[PDB]
């Protein structure tokens, strides 16, 4: 169900450039055009161009001819986007997609930005001081994203409500509710988990009464 | 260049429900052999497009029996002959006949469910955030329907609008919901100039605004 391997995410300066990885397997990478589609948040899917692996033949979108650059290696099986000059409006996911054959890889979030990766403050969320409970989990200050949030090691996936973090300044804040039982909490501890793999962040949270 | 037209952009349909999706190109869709090279494409949350229909009309392998695809020339359709919970996501067309390839806008499709309101809940500043000296405050408007909701905060009865920042989740596939956080962050000099911080949700579900709130004792 995916051909495709693609790195998760990226972080890039304004006016660098990255080189994104395509790593085809289990099929005849030589065989098919591979292409390349962007999406930024909010949608809306644009083509960029394509290229042909076993000749290396590109065709580009006008759109993107001044800004991408479309590559193979035939030996590795792999396959690249080069995108240069890198400004904000260069942040989104992107795509590569055998389309004669729908194979697609997970796309890559590109985040474009000055800011230092910054690690995140956790704080627990207690209720205040009738049948079922709610706890929360927040998360606050960090930089880029993403951020890797469970709870109770993703026991209680039932019941969970992590928010898409938002951005402000550079820094991302992060929200999850968890509800269970009344019966559940303080009974049973409920840890909320967050890794930040940017700035090897990786903490737990206990959630305790507060009084 | 070629421009494709997808409406409507958000589709509202019950399970069950048999929809349709319409794509207009601004061009003559034949390629250079006979065929016409339009596509659909969903795109379930969190992941990539999948291929549903290629070539207007023929099913793509492991696809489901209930959706199919018509048209010809200019305008195009894709219909859902039952929509079950599986079909939420966004909704392209495509068009290939022409370099580049250009995606419609998309269509969103929301399950249609009961109404249900707002469980609200609301958190004071954590002590930890305390002794840094910020003070957030969290308030989750959790599993309403419809959509359309507005947050409101309230600071010893006065409004308070600079400081929030809101999110939303998408439509849940288990339960057809919808949920929204807001956090409300000041200094800790602030925080403590105040006693009453409130939390008030309108939604359709109430003609009186569902509010939770505390005091700092
Ligand atoms: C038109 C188009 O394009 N289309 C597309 C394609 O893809 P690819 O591979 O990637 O390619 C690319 C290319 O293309 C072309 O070339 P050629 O040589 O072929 O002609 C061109 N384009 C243009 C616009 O032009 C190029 O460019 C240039 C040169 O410039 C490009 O690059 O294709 C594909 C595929 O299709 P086809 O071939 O037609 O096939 C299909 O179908 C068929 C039929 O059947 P029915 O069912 O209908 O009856 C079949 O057989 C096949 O099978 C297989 C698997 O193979 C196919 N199928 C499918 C599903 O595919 C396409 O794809 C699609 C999906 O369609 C695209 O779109």
């Amino acid at each position: 169900q995916v051909q495709l391997q693609q790195p998760g995410s990226e972080l890039v300066r304004p006016g660098a450039s990255v080189k994104l990885s395509c790593k085809a397997s289990g099929y005849t990478f030589t065989n098919y055009w591979m292409h390349w589609v962007k999406q930024r948040p909010g949608q809306g899917l644009e083509w960029i161009g394509n290229i042909y692996p076993g000749s290396g033949t590109t065709n580009y979108n006008e759109k993107f001819k001044r800004k991408a650059t479309l590559t193979v290696d035939t030996s590795s099986n792999t396959a690249y986007m080069e995108l240069s000059s890198l400004t904000s409006e260069d942040s989104a996911v992107y795509f590569c997609t055998v389309v004669r054959m729908d194979y697609w890889g997970q796309g890559t979030s590109v985040t474009v930005s000055s800011a230092k990766t910054t690690a995140p403050s956790v704080y627990p969320l207690a209720p205040v001081c009738g049948s079922s409970v709610t706890l929360g989990c927040l998360v606050k200050g960090y930089f880029p994203e993403p951020v890797t949030l469970t709870w109770n090691s993703g026991s209680l996936s039932s019941g969970v409500h992590t928010f898409p973090a938002v951005l402000q300044s550079d820094l991302y804040t992060l929200s999850s509710s968890v509800t269970v039982t009344s019966s559940t909490w303080p009974s049973q501890s409920i840890t909320c988990n967050v890794a930040h793999p940017a700035s090897s962040t990786k903490v737990d949270k206990k959630i305790e009464p507060r009084g | 260049d070629v421009v494709m037209t997808q409406t409507p952009l958000s589709l509202p349909v019950s399970l069950g429900d048999q929809a349709s999706i319409s794509c207009r190109s601004s061009q003559s869709l034949i390629y250079s052999n006979g065929n016409t090279y339009l596509h659909w494409y969903l795109q379930k949350p969190g992941q990539s497009p999948k291929l549903l229909i290629y070539k207007v009309s023929n099913r793509f392998s492991g696809v489901p029996d209930r959706f199919s695809g018509s048209g010809s020339g200019t305008d195009f359709t894709l219909k859902i002959s039952r929509v079950e919970a599986e079909d939420l996501g966004v909704y392209f067309c495509s068009q290939n006949t022409h370099i580049p390839y250009t995606f419609g806008g998309g269509t969103k499709l929301e399950i249609k469910r009961a109404d249900a309101a707002p469980t609200v809940s609301i958190f004071p500043p954590s002590s930890e955030q305390l002794t840094s000296g910020g003070a957030s405050v969290v308030c989750f408007l959790n599993n309403f329907y419809p959509k359309d909701i507005n947050v409101k905060w309230k600071i010893d009865g006065s409004e308070r609008q600079n400081g929030v920042l809101n999110s939303w989740t998408d439509q849940d596939s288990k339960d057809s919901t919808y949920s929204m956080s807001s956090t409300l962050t000041l200094t800790k000099d602030e925080y403590e100039r105040h006693n009453s911080y409130t939390c008030e949700a309108t939604h359709k579900t109430s003609t009186s605004p569902i509010v939770k709130s505390f005091n700092r004792n």
